């Protein structure tokens, strides 16, 4: 798999080009907000369980047919599985946010997931809703915009990181569509 | 085809009139008689190859000369036994058709119309088939109106054979 | 259990002579001599890694697992040392889907295919509770591993003849390819991802490609499609002297 | 044989209650009535919700809206009518 | 070429009349179904050598007797021309997915094929078995969309019913 | 049985109905502003008026069903095949279910007189049985579409 | 030659009045159900050769006097002519299913087929058996209950089309009866 | 022991290679941040008898029923047991703040906590209430420097997430 530094290296290897001072604009700026990214990732992983439990409950909130007999989330056994999958998607997007690259998402987690859900009969739209709720929660925590859950940070803008993690959740949403 | 339906239609068409309440009552009798006849058809379907083999064995036990006398009309050889079992299966199939249909419509069309012509030319005695039908009546193992309805189509064939 | 093609269309399995020397009063096992041990390790590498074309820069890291193996002849602990190495994890886990890694373990260390969705769920729960090393320890210390291979042979794809379920046979042939078939063709995207979760079966051609020589492979294919229709309710009738009876 | 007769009619019951503290004044009435669609009242909620969505920064990233291609209008070469047509020219937003 | 446009201009030319509303109404459906058949044709174009290789071995797996001497698949020159003819048929199917009708099949692969395959001792069942194998290895989500698979299998069944 | 609790519960809804409808659809826009984006199906002028009309019709029927004390007219008239009509038109069903839940929250706020924007004068007592009944009635229309 | 749309035209031209309102329910339901109709004619057309060959082989294997020396399907010429007669009829029933009206089946296939088979000495009742076998294949191919091949359809109900094609087939069998 | 050093040397052991500079870089990461991480070491060490009781009494206040007959806190020395059992968790967060990773906590307090807390019928909600009490009882400027408070809370909510 790859990260932000291993991105440019493979891009330049396709040209057989050395990584010169012109290309280190991007990486040295990547190192500038290094503390920002670390300040963001523990904020997200610090609320990991609450985010998932909120997400599946929100899923169920406007789709009460999932509880119903024959629903894909009827018995606790099914619920238990769907509650896992929140942990797995969230863990992989946290990995991708940490590495600064989504090269770990669609090889490790999202590779072949649409077919797995199609074979298992998992509804796509409700799962996309669950991912969306988690996405909204992601940005709320990165920007310290959550209604409660006041976290101490250093003053500045983390908006770039917010858009990054939103783009990562986007891929997940589009991978199973 | 003699059903309670088609005879009601034939009586309405003979006057050239619409279906009166007479015809509707005649059809309603078929409908609340059908529940036992469909059970009789299921039960005679389920016990079929056992009953055919038992009936052929009962005919051979009652008339042992049919397995001994040489000639084409007798079941002395193997093809004769095969054709005898085929005839008993034909009789059982007509009985089941008359049960599900609700009258002696199929077997009047398929079995008794021109029957003694065959028994006179092919020289097959009707008493053999009477003996087979008596076994089938005694050994179907039914109860109540299911038995009353299956037996009533069996002895119609017996009465036409005699 | 007859294995109509286990030991006649396929060679015999390879491994240590016998387990009686393990009882060990003066030695642990008859010194198979270094020239019948290098082929044993060559055989193990071809199995647990499954023709991964490993260079010697990458075989300079498996020196410690090897050096204990020739000293103390248990095969099972040798593969337990191999599957926990970076050479194993980099190859099958680093860039793969989850059930891809899980299914590759059945090919490598058990020589068969996953028989159901619940086996995959149990592996998934067992991975989530603290590591992947638990997955390998469950497989290796399993009962199934004891009553198939043991501490003597390389784990190989055995044709059992008497499979607990037929899809196990299909999915054994799909993971095992032909020779000169490796495990980085698809970039992840396990072959049994769909068919496990759904319950249908696999391609007939790709199973036939992995069959041994001289087994009339592939033939007998009616020219209409292969996967059967669940919806269909055909009427099958028997033969009676009087007529034809249909049973429903 | 299966269609709802009033699914395409927008007919709903009107309920009117009258109560003036005395038992002789209390009266309930219910009559069916077609519910009409207000053209004017939707415009205010549409404009205000569009302004709210335009000012919200966190919905700007979690809900990336789609581009709308403009209507076909012919270009004339001169840029004063190409870039600032009379349908738009000199419009600018008051903030109060 | 048998297509949507050509049928209606040929009918209007045989009648000797201008294009009416029914002719244009027939082209609206071409506009509709081109969204499915073109992305079927593109996916066939991008991955054709895998399918021609995959369907070529099903022919010799089903009929292993063709490699015997005296048959039509003895040496490598026959097997190479077998793969070439299968690639020809897949190219004509790609063409019919583009033109919207069975024109390129009916004129470049089907008409006259029976005399050639009878004269040159080519068994038609094995020219059919590759097309039959190609049809059954199709998953709409996995390989293409849902309507693209219908559009693809319809031309495959047309070729199969023509050679059988 | 008793009507003076029932008629108060209906009167606490049919009075301030238009504000409930206009607040419900604006909250539904307030969660996802894709419906008023060009390409959403509340973007045009003719569509959002129809959405307002549908929300008011749903409120009309549930207010009548609370008065009648049963839901048979509710499933005969309104919910007789509404979901596939929204599918055939093309309607995001999750957002309409969201607006229904918003109206359900507003109705049980108004019945209990615990609305924190406006106050009714009532007698003394407990109307929570009617609150649970109208919650069940809103769950009927929330489950009849999906 | 009339389809479903032209049938109401000829029915209301005997009336001498404009058609709208009352007569439009059947046409709008015909339009709204058109994808299933195309989806069914495609499924019948894709399996034509197997259907014709299976029907004629079933008719022979139920009554082996046709391939008997002196039978009507004895030589190769008669067998090829029976296969042609078989599906000539399948082609016209497919036309009638596509058009939604059996008027094209009356005018070009069944008008005079009764005594054509009489003048040829064709047994008119084994043809009924072949027609009924083709009907039984057509309903199973429409409703996706075919045991030998399963197709891909969107989920739903289209037994009205199965009863319509069964209504065409017994007409095509009773015209020669 | 999940530590920064134990990760990298175990990885090198699995790969069978010498420690490279990519490995040494992580220990450099330790070199910076121990000072912030160990500043909270005194703060927990010398102040611990005060946090425990402030936590245990908050636990018992938030769930008053637990003192009822048949519950966990039905006599005296069970309450003393409870206070001990939170003292253990404070000890373990101190150990983890010292090692640098979650080594001590997830194998001494977390590993297997499930069996004991269910079979002895101890509600985990009570544990998480007491821990979340201390999570926000902290004021960053007065108690510690800025960065010790971050990492102390990051270790606390670790086991909050693990239990819940
Ligand atoms: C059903 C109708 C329904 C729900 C069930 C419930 C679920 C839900 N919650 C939100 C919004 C938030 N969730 C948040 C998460 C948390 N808050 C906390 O304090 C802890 C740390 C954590 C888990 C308990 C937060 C902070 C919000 C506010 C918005 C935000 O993102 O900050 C939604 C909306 C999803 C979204 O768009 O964000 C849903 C569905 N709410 C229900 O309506
Ligand atoms: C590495 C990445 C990774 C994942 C994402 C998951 C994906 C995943 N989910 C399930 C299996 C399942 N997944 C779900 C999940 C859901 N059903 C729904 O309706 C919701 C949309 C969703 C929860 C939010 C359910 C309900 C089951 C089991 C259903 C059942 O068969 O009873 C399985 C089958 C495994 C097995 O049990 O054998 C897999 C692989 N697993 C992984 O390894
Ligand atoms: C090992 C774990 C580890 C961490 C958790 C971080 C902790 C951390 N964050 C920042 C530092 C910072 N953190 C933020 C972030 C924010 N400020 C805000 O007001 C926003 C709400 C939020 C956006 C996400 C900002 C803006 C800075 C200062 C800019 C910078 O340091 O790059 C710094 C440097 C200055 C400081 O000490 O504060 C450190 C050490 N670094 C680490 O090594
Ligand atoms: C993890 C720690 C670790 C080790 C230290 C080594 C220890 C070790 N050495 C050998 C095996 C051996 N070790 C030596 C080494 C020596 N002989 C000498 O006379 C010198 C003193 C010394 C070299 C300096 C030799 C010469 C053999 C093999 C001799 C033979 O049998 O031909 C074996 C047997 C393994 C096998 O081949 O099956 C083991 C376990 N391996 C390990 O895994
Ligand atoms: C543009 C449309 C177009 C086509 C569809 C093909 C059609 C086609 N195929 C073949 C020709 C062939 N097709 C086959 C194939 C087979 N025979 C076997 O043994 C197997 C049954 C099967 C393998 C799949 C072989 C072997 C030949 C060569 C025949 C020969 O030269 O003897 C020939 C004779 C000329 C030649 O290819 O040398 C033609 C015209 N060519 C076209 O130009
Ligand atoms: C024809 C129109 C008509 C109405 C609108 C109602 C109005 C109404 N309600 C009550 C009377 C009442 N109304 C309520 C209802 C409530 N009290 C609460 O605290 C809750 C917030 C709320 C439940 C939703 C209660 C509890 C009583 C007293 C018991 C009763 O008479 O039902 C009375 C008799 C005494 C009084 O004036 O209060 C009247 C006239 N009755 C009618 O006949
Ligand atoms: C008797 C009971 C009864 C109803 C329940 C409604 C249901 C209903 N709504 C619409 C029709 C519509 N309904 C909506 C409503 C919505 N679309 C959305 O995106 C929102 C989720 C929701 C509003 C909150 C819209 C936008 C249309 C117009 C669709 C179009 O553009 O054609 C139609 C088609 C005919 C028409 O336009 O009126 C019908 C039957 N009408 C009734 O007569
Ligand atoms: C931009 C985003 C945006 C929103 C999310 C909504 C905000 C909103 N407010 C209410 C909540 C409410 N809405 C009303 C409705 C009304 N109050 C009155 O006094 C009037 C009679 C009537 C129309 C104004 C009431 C009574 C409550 C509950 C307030 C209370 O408890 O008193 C609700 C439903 C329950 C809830 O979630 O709180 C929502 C979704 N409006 C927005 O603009
Ligand atoms: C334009 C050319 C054209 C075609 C090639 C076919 C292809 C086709 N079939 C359907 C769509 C469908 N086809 C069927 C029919 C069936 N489904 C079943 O499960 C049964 C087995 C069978 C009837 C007995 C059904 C039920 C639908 C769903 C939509 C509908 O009911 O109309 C649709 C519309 C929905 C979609 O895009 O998937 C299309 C385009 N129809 C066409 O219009
Ligand atoms: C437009 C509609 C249309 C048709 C339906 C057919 C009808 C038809 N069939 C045949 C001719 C025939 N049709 C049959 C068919 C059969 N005989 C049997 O025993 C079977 C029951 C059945 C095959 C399933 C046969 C065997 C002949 C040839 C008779 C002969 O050669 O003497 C002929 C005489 C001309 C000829 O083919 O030589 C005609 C007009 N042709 C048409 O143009
Ligand atoms: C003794 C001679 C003899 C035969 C030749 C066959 C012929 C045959 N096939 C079917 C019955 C059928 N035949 C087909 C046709 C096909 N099925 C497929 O899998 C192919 C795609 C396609 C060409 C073979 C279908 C689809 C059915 C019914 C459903 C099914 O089998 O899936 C029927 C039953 C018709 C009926 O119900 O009346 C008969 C008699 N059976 C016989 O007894
Ligand atoms: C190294 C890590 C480590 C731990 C965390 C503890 C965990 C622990 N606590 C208790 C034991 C107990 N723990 C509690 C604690 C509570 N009761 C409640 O309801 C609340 C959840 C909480 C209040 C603070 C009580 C009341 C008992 C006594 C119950 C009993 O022993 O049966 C026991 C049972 C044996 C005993 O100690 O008597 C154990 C193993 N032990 C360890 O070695
Ligand atoms: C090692 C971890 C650790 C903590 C989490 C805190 C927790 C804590 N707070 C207080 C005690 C106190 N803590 C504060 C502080 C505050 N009260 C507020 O309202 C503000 C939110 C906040 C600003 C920082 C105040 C004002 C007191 C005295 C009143 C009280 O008991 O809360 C005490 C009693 C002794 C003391 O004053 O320190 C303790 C242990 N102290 C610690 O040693
Ligand atoms: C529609 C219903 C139906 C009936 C009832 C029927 C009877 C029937 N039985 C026949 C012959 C026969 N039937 C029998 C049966 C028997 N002979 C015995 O000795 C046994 C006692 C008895 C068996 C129980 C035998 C042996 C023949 C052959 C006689 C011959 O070929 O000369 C024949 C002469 C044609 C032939 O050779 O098959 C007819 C028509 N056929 C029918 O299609």
């Amino acid at each position: 798999m790859l990260d932000a530094f291993s991105r440019v290296v493979v891009n330049s290897d396709a040209k057989a080009a050395y990584v010169g001072g012109s290309d280190l604009q991007a990486l040295k700026s990547f190192i500038a907000d290094g503390n920002k990214r670390l300040d963001a990732v523990n904020s997200i992983v610090s609320n990991a369980s609450c985010m998932v439990s909120d997400a599946v409950s929100g899923m169920i909130c406007e789709n009460p047919g999932l509880i119903s007999p024959g629903g894909n989330c009827y018995t606790n056994r099914r619920m238990a599985a769907c509650l896992r999958d929140g942990e797995i998607i969230l863990r992989y997007v946290s990995y991708a946010l940490l590495a600064g690259d989504a090269s770990v998402l669609e090889d490790r987690c999202l590779n072949g997931l649409k077919e797995t859900y199609i074979a298992l009969g998992v509804p796509t739209n409700s799962s996309i809703r669950a991912v969306s709720i988690m996405k909204a929660q992601a940005v709320a925590f990165i920007t310290n915009t959550a209604t409660e859950r006041k976290m101490s940070f250093a003053a500045g803008d983390c908006t770039s990181l917010a858009s990054e993690v939103a783009s990562y959740f986007d891929r997940v949403g589009a991978a199973i569509s | 085809m003699k059903t309670p339906i088609t005879e009601a239609i034939a009586t309405a068409d003979n006057q050239g009139r619409f279906l009166s309440n007479t015809e509707l009552q005649a059809v309603n009798g078929r409908y609340q008689r059908a529940t036992a006849s469909l059970t009789a058809a299921k039960a005679l379907t389920g016990s079929a190859q056992r009953l055919i083999t038992g009936a052929a064995q009962a005919v051979y036990n009652k008339f042992p000369y049919t397995t001994q006398m040489p000639g084409p009309a007798y079941a002395s050889s193997a093809i004769g036994k095969a054709k005898c079992a085929r005839d008993i299966g034909y009789y059982l199939r007509m009985v089941t058709y008359c049960l599900v249909v609700g009258g002696t419509g199929p077997m009047d069309e398929y079995l008794v119309a021109g029957l003694e012509e065959i028994n006179r030319s092919f020289d097959l005695s009707p008493s053999w088939y009477i003996e087979a039908l008596q076994y089938i009546k005694n050994s179907h193992g039914l109860s109540g109106q299911v038995a009353n309805e299956a037996n009533a189509y069996i002895d119609y064939a017996i009465n036409t054979l005699s | 259990a007859f294995s109509s093609i286990q030991n006649v269309l396929t060679d015999a399995p390879l491994g240590t002579p016998s387990a009686m020397g393990f009882l060990d009063e003066r030695t642990e096992k008859p010194l198979m001599g270094p020239s019948e041990m290098d082929e044993l390790v060559y055989a193990v590498y071809k199995q647990v890694f499954g023709n991964a074309h490993i260079m010697e820069s990458e075989r300079a890291e498996l020196r410690d697992a090897e050096s204990l193996f020739r000293y103390l002849r248990d095969v099972r602990e040798f593969v337990r040392a191999l599957a926990k190495s970076n050479a194993y994890t980099s190859r099958f886990l680093q860039g793969n889907q989850q059930y891809r890694f899980f299914e590759l373990n059945f090919k490598h260390l058990l020589g068969r295919g996953p028989r159901s969705l619940e086996e995959m769920a149990s592996h998934s729960a067992l991975y989530a509770e603290g590591g992947f090393e638990a997955v390998i320890d469950a497989i290796l210390d399993s009962d199934e591993y004891a009553q198939e291979f043991g501490s003597t042979v390389v784990p190989y794809c055995r044709f059992k003849g008497e499979y607990p379920t037929n899809e196990e046979f299909n999915r054994m042939l799909v993971l095992k390819g032909a020779n000169s078939t490796s495990d980085k063709a698809g970039k992840g995207r396990s072959k049994l991802c769909y068919s496990i979760a759904a319950g249908c079966s696999q391609n007939w051609l790709s199973m036939s490609k992995a069959l041994p020589f001289g087994t009339e492979k592939g033939t007998g294919f009616n020219l209409i499609s292969s996967s059967r229709n669940p919806a269909a309710r055909p009427r099958i009738g028997t033969k009676i002297p009087g007529g034809v009876v249909f049973s429903s | 044989a299966k269609k709802n007769q009033y699914m395409g009619t927008s007919v709903a019951p009107e309920i009117v209650l009258t109560d003036k503290g005395s038992d002789m004044s209390r009266k309930v009435k219910t009559e069916d009535k077609k519910v009409a669609a207000d053209q004017a009242a939707a415009m205010g909620i549409l404009a205000n919700m569009s302004l709210y969505a335009s000012l919200n920064p966190v919905k700007r990233m979690t809900y990336k809206a789609k581009e709308q291609a403009p209507a076909y209008v012919k270009k004339t070469g001169n840029p004063v009518e190409d870039f600032y047509p009379s349908s738009w020219r000199n419009m600018a937003p008051v903030i109060s | 070429m048998k297509s949507v446009i050509t049928t209606v201009v040929s009918a209007a030319d045989a009648a000797g009349r201008f294009p009416s509303n029914s002719d244009l109404e027939s082209i609206q459906g071409n506009i509709q179904r081109s969204a499915a058949r073109l992305e079927a044709a593109e996916k066939l174009a991008g991955n054709h050598e895998a399918v021609v290789k995959e369907a070529g071995d099903a022919c010799f797996a089903k009929y292993a007797y063709l490699k015997n001497p005296g048959e039509a698949g003895e040496n490598q020159e026959k097997i190479n021309k077998c793969y070439r003819d299968v690639d020809h048929y897949m190219r004509l199917v790609n063409y019919c997915l583009v033109v919207g009708g069975t024109g390129p099949l009916d004129e470049w692969g089907i008409a006259g094929a029976r005399e050639v395959y009878r004269t040159l001792n080519l068994p038609t069942s094995a020219y059919v078995a590759s097309i039959a194998y190609t049809r059954d290895r199709l998953c709409v989500p996995r390989d293409m969309s849902a309507q693209a698979g219908v559009e693809f299998s319809a031309y495959l069944d047309y070729l199969i019913n023509a050679l059988s």
